RNA sequence: GCUUUACUGCAGGCUGUCGCUGAGGACUCUCACUCCGGGAGGAGGACACCGAUAGCCGGGCA
RNA sequence: ACUCGUACGGUCACUGAAUCCUGCCCAGUGCAGGUAUCUGAACACCUCGUACAAGAGGACGAAGGACCUGUCAACGGCGGG
RNA sequence: GAAACAUCUCAGUAUCGGGAGGAACAGAAAACGCAACGUGAUGUCGUUAGUAACCGCGAGUGAACGCGAUACAGCCCAAAC
């Protein structure tokens, strides 16, 4: 039969219809009043969290984050930039809101590494994302056959280097064949034409 | 100058002499499904566009002749070399 | 060009700011629960450097020393009442509903309990007119009819220090001395005596503005000089 | 009063002093910030890529 | 460097529209959201703010 | 920032003590108000077109412009016959 | 640079913000599509090729599949129960 988890997954397919609609109207009232990064004991989406790698273990942290909405908070030109390089409100950035969210969250927790993240909704002025974090130094994770990879020296600050699942997706590394000549092995190696 | 409506002349898509109707050529409505029609939608962005950053041009104190010569038996049209016509009136 | 004077203003540098540290008090109203059981004796009448007009030092029933805005006539020894059922005497603070019609009032509030916003300057007043269950119309010093909430507090009487603007400065020395104590850059150099690089009316071989003085309300900061959105200009005609 | 030699008379102020962190006479004692190593401004050391010719 | 009814663009203002955003071509409500009060609670109310787009003005700026 | 400020205020401009005065013009440019009617973008709606998309027309219509009024201590003007 | 210049070029170069390691990144196909009865993770070297592609179609910009080589390596969850 179906898993109890599959009933949260099926609910989040439409986060504006029914029981979840009335839930998110309520929650966001407290979330708007909550900080930038708030550590929360239990995730909002169990299926998604577990799917991404979350366990109910010692040293597996989850934290909600809220980033401003829209495009870029881009100013104007002080020095002589042409007509083409004069867009203030019409241009956006190259890192999606989920990546900023993951970074803000990894800096709030300078010892924990980012596992993965997901969206927990949005309103007119902000976007919320919940980020799963892991403690690399906790022996509860050092001897875990499903999570001990994150304890390697080369995995240090993995979000900032774009080695996150959310990172590789923004870097244009999803496709294995066509239209991924300029993106693999890295953008920098390909001169930044990604 | 004046130039008749129906006159007996040649047509390379007929190989003989039939009565050709002299009609003014009406252009055609733009659907926008061409090569350069998409360049105005893709290649265009914030501040200046070169060739897309222009306005329609002018003329000479006389425009040429853009005519269609549809015949009697087949009704085929040949694109004849256009002369600098001041005002053209088709007799009858 | 360069940023005009009004652009350098908003930055909030020393030159354009007010010497706040040299100012006395943020003259507001007292918080009574409901009942008017608060009263106070005026002990002193001081000078306010922030707003030139006199300011009364009031000690209350519970010994709370606060500087209140001074209305005409009120002196040392006098008792005033702050609350809901206050006396209709000059200098008493009470809401608009409790104040009768055709009475000159001052230190009027916009939203109830904000501490006073309207009618505060040297010698001004406000006329209370209509009384409904919902609205209390007040005529502000400019002649504007403000449809106020009857729960908005106000002090009965005209402000003290009247007829001040009726006497000239005589010398620039008197203006200098005044402006040093306010949030203003002084003197005022006309935009026309400036260079083209410094103001929209600058430049030229003589003195005159380039374009007409009247400017659109949609004009950007740096082009908004002269007569801002004039519905007309001139005296007669 | 000319901007040259006579204006050089009013020069009895101490600004740049020996730094604690690096030791160059670049600690602005009025700003408490170093102009050479960046002590008092950054936790890191003030280094810049233009302190050397591009491809070096 | 500077000027403008030189060229082209950008800020910025004004305006429609989509999201925020709810209940019963004109209107009622309160529940989001905003503001004010220490608090109780009071004002405003799906407008406003903000994200997006569209037309006008636009030497303030390049 | 103005602002511990509230129209007897502060903001933006112009003229430059006092004294005696400061005429005429709102056609153009500016600013502001109004506007039956014209013009007016995208969205949504309507018709045809596409197994869908592209796409052709229509309907509606904001600011704005047209257009009318106000204004020169507003830019300015006060000639020839 | 385009013999000016605005799209374009210089060039994702300079410089700036963040972060890892002795290397980094990539990686076991929702691939390739020498269309096949075919190849079979990923880098890199040679070649493909100044080709295809782009571009006031101007100046200029410019891959890939394949092929030959170097080295080879393949696994773990989520859920079901
Ligand atoms: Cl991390
Ligand atoms: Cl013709
Ligand atoms: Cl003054
Ligand atoms: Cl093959
Ligand atoms: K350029
Ligand atoms: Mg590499
Ligand atoms: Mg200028
Ligand atoms: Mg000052
Ligand atoms: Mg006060
Ligand atoms: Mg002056
Ligand atoms: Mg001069
Ligand atoms: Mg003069
Ligand atoms: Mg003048
Ligand atoms: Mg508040
Ligand atoms: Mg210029
Ligand atoms: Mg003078
Ligand atoms: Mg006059
Ligand atoms: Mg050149
Ligand atoms: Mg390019
Ligand atoms: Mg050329
Ligand atoms: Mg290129
Ligand atoms: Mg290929
Ligand atoms: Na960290
Ligand atoms: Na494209
Ligand atoms: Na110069
Ligand atoms: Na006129
Ligand atoms: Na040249
Ligand atoms: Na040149
Ligand atoms: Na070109
Ligand atoms: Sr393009
Ligand atoms: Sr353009
Ligand atoms: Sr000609
Ligand atoms: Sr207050
Ligand atoms: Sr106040
Ligand atoms: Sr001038
Ligand atoms: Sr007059
Ligand atoms: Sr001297
Ligand atoms: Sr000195
Ligand atoms: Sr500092
Ligand atoms: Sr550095
Ligand atoms: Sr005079
Ligand atoms: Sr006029
Ligand atoms: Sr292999």
């Amino acid at each position: 039969a179906r898993s109890a988890y599959s009933y949260i997954r099926d609910a989040w397919k439409n986060p504006g219809d029914g029981q979840l609609a009335e839930l998110q109207w309520q929650r966001q009232q407290e979330w708007r009043n909550e900080g930038a990064v708030e550590r929360i004991e239990r995730p909002t989406r169990l299926d998604k969290a577990r799917s991404q790698g979350y366990k109910a273990k010692q040293g597996v942290i989850v934290a909600r984050v809220s980033v401003r909405k829209g495009s870029a908070r881009k100013r104007r030109h002080k020095a002589g930039r042409r007509s083409k390089r004069q867009g203030v409100t019409r241009i956006t950035r190259r890192k999606d809101i989920q990546r900023v969210a993951e970074e803000r969250a990894s800096r709030t927790f300078p010892n924990l590494r980012v596992l993965n993240s997901y969206s927990v909704g949005q309103d007119g002025r902000q976007k919320w994302h919940e980020v799963i974090l892991i403690d690399p130094n906790h022996p509860a994770i050092q001897n875990d056959d499903d999570l001990s990879w994150i304890c390697a020296d080369d995995q240090a600050d993995r979000v900032f280097r774009g080695l996150t699942g959310a990172g590789r997706r923004n870097r244009g590394l999803s496709g294995k064949g066509k239209g991924s000549e300029k993106t693999r092995p890295s953008l920098r190696s390909n001169g930044g034409k990604g | 100058m004046q130039m008749p409506r129906r006159f007996n002349t040649y047509c390379p898509h007929c190989n003989e002499h039939q009565e050709h109707e002299v009609e003014k050529v009406r252009s055609g409505r733009q659907t926008g499904m061409k090569w350069i029609d998409r360049q105005r939608e893709r290649n265009s962005g914030i501040g200046n566009d070169g060739k897309f950053s222009k306005v329609p041009g002018g003329d000479k104190p006389t425009k040429k002749t853009d005519l269609k010569y549809r015949c009697g038996e087949c009704g085929k049209a040949h694109l004849r070399e256009g002369w600098r016509a001041g005002r053209l009136e088709f007799q009858e | 060009g360069r940023r005009i004077q009004g652009q350098r203003r908003g930055r909030g540098t020393s030159t354009f700011r007010a010497p706040s540290h040299r100012y006395k008090a943020d003259l507001e109203h007292r918080k009574v629960e409901d009942g008017d059981v608060i009263a106070g004796t005026v002990v002193d009448i001081e000078h306010d450097p922030a707003r030139s007009a006199p300011v009364a030092a009031v000690e209350f029933e519970d010994g709370d020393r606060r500087l209140i805005l001074a209305p005409e006539g009120v002196g040392v020894g006098d008792e005033l009442q702050v609350g809901v059922s206050a006396e209709i005497a000059p200098g008493n603070t009470l809401p608009l509903a409790e104040i009768p019609e055709g009475v000159p009032v001052c230190n009027v509030e916009s939203s109830p309990g904000d501490g006073g916003k309207f009618a505060r300057a040297s010698g001004v007043n406000a006329q209370l007119l209509t009384h409904d269950r919902n609205v209390a119309v007040v005529k502000l010093p400019s002649g504007e009819m403000k449809r106020l909430d009857p729960q908005c507090r106000a002090t009965i009487g005209v402000v003290a220090g009247g007829g001040r603007t009726d006497k000239p400065f005589v010398k620039a020395g008197n203006k200098h001395h005044k402006m040093k104590a306010r949030g203003t850059k002084w003197p005022n150099v006309r935009g026309v005596a400036m260079n083209a690089v410094d103001h929209p009316f600058g430049g030229g071989g003589r003195q005159h503005p380039g374009k007409p003085k009247s400017i659109s309300r949609n004009a950007p900061p740096g082009r908004k000089v002269g007569d801002i959105a004039s519905k007309r200009t001139g005296r007669g005609g | 009063t000319g901007a040259g030699t006579p204006s050089q008379g009013k020069k009895n102020t101490t600004t740049h002093t020996k730094c604690r962190r690096c030791g160059e006479k670049s600690y602005h004692t009025k700003k408490k910030v170093c102009s050479s190593c960046g002590f008092g401004k950054s936790a890191k050391r003030r280094d810049y890529e233009w302190q050397s010719k591009a491809g070096e």
